[PDB]
């Protein structure tokens, strides 16, 4: 996996 | 404020391809001369300008069989259909012209671009 | 010997979401208490273990309406449905418990994992 | 974009 898009 | 799962899109495509292999919820047969290809209308539309126009037409949207132009090569279509469901294009010297002509007909600009570049480099 | 177009999967998902917004070729309504959500069966199956089991069942595969358990929160479902079509999860303090309970019911392990981590960190 | 996968 999870990221800040 | 959203968070994003990087592999989600590729995982979805992976599962849509597994559905295609098992023939699950396939709703159209694409006829390319003597050959038949089972697919999902939504995946075809999401990948091709031609299928987007066909399946948004009020009459054609209801067809279970779509016959392509007899000039379309079934191997070229097969390679593009695998590309649609996998992001991988099996481009070779023996198939590049048929792949390119098929991508132009199906309206798949990215495939047309890569085909043009591999042709120019050889050449 | 294949070549790969990196953005293909995300582009496909982008187009499937545009089809959903315009209500094109949506073939199922998911009823979550008072709320209705139109979706594509293949996208639901490709994202959820519960929908994969429902739409591969020889009887349920033919249903145009699927009613979820009354314990399921419609906002939680809505957020997960947007996640399915976009890879982005709108996870907030006010919705995390409903999102997590809904992901467990829908069988979406990756969402359950991220929800557990955001809960443990707070605590 | 195109890459060798
Ligand atoms: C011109 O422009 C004709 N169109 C295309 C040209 C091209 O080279 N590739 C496409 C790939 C997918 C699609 N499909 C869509 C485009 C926009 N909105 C939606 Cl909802 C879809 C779908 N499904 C179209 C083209
Ligand atoms: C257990 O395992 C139950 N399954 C899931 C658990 C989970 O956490 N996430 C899923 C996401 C998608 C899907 N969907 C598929 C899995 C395998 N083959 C296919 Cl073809 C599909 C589709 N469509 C299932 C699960
Ligand atoms: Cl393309
Ligand atoms: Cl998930």
């Amino acid at each position: 996996a999870w990221v800040i898009p | 404020s959203c968070i994003q799962f990087t592999r989600h899109a590729s995982d979805v495509l992976l599962n849509l391809n597994r559905l295609r292999s098992r023939d699950i919820l396939t709703d159209v047969v694409i006829v390319v001369s003597r050959e038949q290809f089972r697919a999902h209308k939504t995946v075809l539309m999401a990948c091709s300008g031609l299928f987007y126009s066909i399946f948004t037409d009020q009459l054609k949207c209801n067809l279970s069989v779509i016959n392509l132009d007899p000039e379309i090569n079934p191997e070229g279509f097969c390679i593009l259909l695998d590309f649609m469901y996998t992001s991988r294009l099996n481009l070779r010297e023996g198939n590049i012209m048929a792949v390119m002509a098929t991508a132009m007909y199906l309206q798949m600009e990215h495939v047309v671009d890569t085909c043009r570049k591999f042709i120019k480099a050889s050449e």
